[PDB]
């Protein structure tokens, strides 16, 4: 490759400022673009930047180019869940190919600020499924013997301005989430 | 300070024949590429030995781009004939020159994009690379079209940026020829006719770059009254030549002194008979 | 439309001596339009081996070419360059002077 | 810039034709594939009509560009190693427009499997809010499970009174491999819908989890005993309780 | 290297 992005992924708390770095070898150089890509979707252009363009404050996004050092940054001020996406750095060689050079992307996951954590494990029946919810973003849960466990997941209620993490497991609900690092103040049946 | 410049000439041919299109690229006073529309290759070709280093990807890409220039001009020749209401019988020339100057520090200094029709300035980018300067109503039509399509912006990016990066790459990969300065091999030849007068010829051979100054003096006093200078001319081996002559009374030969100023000299030289 | 007549210079790459395998030059400059016929003559007959530089132009849009070839000059040989252009009624010949 | 289909499942050794069309008069057209870790990689590049250039990974693929508005990707013989996200794109020539403004299609999820045997639709189930959660948080979280589906081509949607609700909703980014050991393993996917305790308690409100599976068409052969695993919606439901 | 950007006719 001739376009490296770093880090390969980062998990930031919402309201934190984030920076996505991009180093390129492509020489000589014509233009650099920053694409935003949500899962299953096409890339959507945020900024294009020529040598004769350093800086662009496009709302909460700020793109920066240093063509001499072959480096670009994409700053995002006061991050929010909607910023969660893959951010691709694409650079164009001046040789005549008209085939752009893609970075492999960076995964930004913005976790919500759980100010009132109320971690609890509840049991739901078919109309056996266990629901870990209301835990704070510092807590870690991932994909899992006959006991499947899901990745953590953030849901917004716009009407009530209330955000909550949640994970699920299936084959007692105490049995399922001793595997994970559950807080000491977790409510159970 | 160095510069990279491309020169594009496209000449319309009446009836049968597409326009003759010739393109050449210079770094300083050294030609490195050509494209001829009448060439058997239909390819961008090297001139200097150092550019030959470039891989297939460069020659394909340069050929592609330079063919687009040739097609752009083919259409321009047509449009201009329509703007000036000229015959299909008539033959006409467009010339396009662009490039960038960098300082000693290899940073951007000047960019320029000049365009001519029948040996006359048609339209040019100003120094600030934003507004255009037209010569007539036809060029003003082009100016309005180029304002609206935001052309200045698109060319500026190349001139301020990519142009400078191409130049650096070439200075770097062709250091042994481009960053060299060959000192002028100077001598002097004596001719006369009876007692009527005497003539000294201040030769200056095998030097690069081309910019040079050959002056004559009489008792340390600059003389331009009875001198004959020729235009600096290429030897063809990458180097240049020049000679200044002077007419003097026979016996005064020693009184006259020729001063040579050049980049690749430490101090300006001085010659007598 | 302006048309400009060329300047002509005939000379050798290196200072000639009888037997010294050299290069004969003809430098045509300051002309427009580009279309130009240039031959290098030996004893008033064209040399077939002649080659030219790629067409370029200067600050005034005037064109310039270099027409050159190898030659092993002798004493009583007399070389010259022949130039014809739209601006010339009759083609112009310029004889190679050794000291110019 | 559009693409033939959004989801494809195919048996190995089938000649697959992914089509890409644009009415934007673009000369440049691209066929990319996006795999996790590698991002986008160029298969083929058609510069203008009736032109072709090998990309980073041309092997196994051919392309047709007879018309300008259509660029055709061809899996000469399908194989598991061609299971990928396929993205089309189109820019101009320098002479036509901005040559560097690349426009992308929506993308196509193609799973190649050695045997369409392995294609199963999901079994879907809604699980009702805990009475614990209600009295504890004054809130009610419905969960939904889709299980035993292959390929990984599903769209989960919560419908409340026949309206697609987007808020109070959470669907696993990845689905789980049911048997991580296999490479034709069936998948699982959960999703949560959360509403006020009073809204769920009201028996006037209908809750439905809808999973759109993308499987075999009517054009595909089927010899097996069980129902043809064709594209279909599999739903589970629940009303509020007193 | 030849101008790689957009071509505009007069």
């Amino acid at each position: 490759n001739q376009v490296e992005q770093s880090p390969q992924s980062l998990i930031i708390l919402e309201g934190k400022n984030v920076t996505l770095q991009c180093n390129y070898t492509v020489s000589p150089f014509s233009n650099l673009r920053w694409y935003k890509q949500d899962t299953g979707r096409g890339p959507v252009s945020l900024t294009i930047m020529t040598f004769s363009e350093n800086t662009k404050s496009n709302g909460r996004y700020t793109a920066t180019l240093d063509a001499d050092t072959k480096q670009s940054s994409l700053h995002i001020t006061a991050s929010q869940l909607s910023d969660s996406a893959s951010y691709i750095c694409v650079v164009n060689h001046s040789g005549g190919s008209y085939i752009p050079t893609f970075g492999r992307g960076t995964s930004l996951i913005v976790h919500p600020y759980i100010q009132k954590p109320d971690p609890a494990v509840y049991q739901l029946r078919d109309s056996s499924v266990c629901l870990f919810t209301d835990f704070d973003s510092q807590t870690n849960v991932s994909q899992s013997s006959d006991v499947y466990i899901t990745d953590k997941c953030v849901l917004d209620m716009r009407s009530m301005d209330f955000k909550s993490n949640s994970a699920v497991a299936w084959s007692a609900c105490a049995n399922a989430f001793n595997n994970s690092i559950i807080p000491e103040d977790t409510f159970f049946p | 300070s160095h510069s990279m410049r491309y020169f594009f000439t496209s000449v319309s041919r009446p009836g049968r024949g597409e326009p003759r299109f010739i393109a050449v690229g210079y770094v300083d006073d050294t030609q490195f590429v050509r494209f001829d529309s009448d060439a058997a290759s239909q390819r961008m070709e090297p001139r200097a030995p150092w550019i030959e280093q470039e891989g297939p990807e460069y020659w394909d890409g340069e050929t592609r781009k330079v063919k687009a220039h040739s097609q752009t001009h083919r259409v321009d020749l047509g449009t201009l004939r329509g703007y000036y209401n000229q015959s299909e019988a008539g033959s006409h020339t467009v010339q396009r020159m662009y490039g960038c100057d960098v300082g000693s520090d290899w940073r951007f200094l000047r960019g320029y994009h000049q365009y001519a029709y029948d040996g006359k300035d048609y339209i040019a980018l100003k120094e600030d690379l934003r507004s255009w300067t037209a010569a007539d109503m036809a060029a003003q039509t082009t100016k309005h079209k180029w304002e609206a399509a935001h052309v200045a912006e698109q060319l500026r990016a190349y001139l301020e940026g990519t142009c400078v990066e191409w130049l650096r790459r070439y200075l770097e990969n062709g250091k042994e020829t481009l960053q060299r300065t060959d000192a002028p091999k100077t001598h002097m030849t004596h001719h006369a006719v009876s007692d009527h007068e005497a003539t000294l010829r201040c030769w200056a051979l095998s030097f690069y770059p081309a910019e040079i100054t050959l002056t004559w003096q009489r008792d340390g006093e600059d003389q331009t009254q009875d001198t004959e200078l020729v235009e600096t001319r290429p030897a063809g081996d990458g180097t240049f030549q020049k000679w200044a002559a002077v007419v003097v009374p026979s016996g005064q030969e020693q009184r006259y002194t020729c001063h040579v100023q050049h980049e690749g000299l430490p101090k300006p030289l001085t010659l007598r008979w | 439309m302006i048309q400009r007549t060329p300047k002509i210079q005939v000379y050798s790459r290196h200072p000639a001596e009888n037997g010294k395998s050299n290069f004969l030059n003809c430098y045509v400059s300051g002309f427009h339009p580009s279309d130009i016929e240039v031959d290098l003559l030996k004893n008033g007959e064209r040399i077939e081996k002649v080659e030219h530089s790629d067409l370029s132009f200067s600050k005034d849009w005037s064109f310039y070419l270099l027409y050159y070839t190898e030659f092993t000059p002798t004493e009583k040989d007399e070389y010259a360059c022949r130039v014809n252009h739209v601006t010339l009624s009759q083609p112009k010949i310029v004889k190679w002077d050794r000291d110019m | 810039v559009t693409q033939s289909s959004r989801y494809l499942v195919k048996r190995t050794g089938e000649k697959v034709f992914l089509e890409c069309v644009q009415d934007m008069d673009h000369e440049n057209m691209f066929w990319y594939r996006q795999d996790p870790g590698l991002g986008l990689r160029l298969i083929y590049f058609s510069y203008d009509v009736k032109m072709k250039e090998k990309g980073d990974i041309p092997e196994g693929y051919s392309v047709s560009r007879e018309k300008k508005e259509r660029f055709s990707l061809i899996l000469e013989s399908a194989s598991t190693n061609q299971t990928s996200m396929y993205l089309c794109a189109s820019s101009f020539l320098m002479t036509s427009g901005d040559p560097y403004e690349q426009y992308f299609g929506p993308g196509t999820r193609l799973t190649v499997t050695e045997d369409l045997k392995n294609v199963f639709p999901p079994e879907v189930a809604v699980f009702e809010p805990s009475e614990a959660e209600i009295s504890h948080t004054q809130k009610a979280t419905l969960v939904c499970l889709a299980t035993g589906f292959y390929p990984d081509h599903v769209e989960l949607s919560w419908w409340v009174n026949g309206k697609e609700v987007h808020s109070g909703v959470c669907t696993d980014p990845q689905p789980l491999k049911e048997q991580p050991a296999l490479n034709d393993s069936r998948y699982a996917l959960s999703s949560r819908l959360r509403v006020s305790a009073t809204f769920w308690q009201d028996p006037r409100n209908h809750f439905r989890c809808q999973v759109q599976f993308y499987g075999l068409s009517e054009n595909d052969e089927w010899t097996q005993d069980r129902a043809k695993p064709v594209t279909q919606i599999v739903s589970a439901e629940a009303w509020g309780r007193a | 290297g030849v101008y790689d950007g957009r071509e505009h006719t007069v």
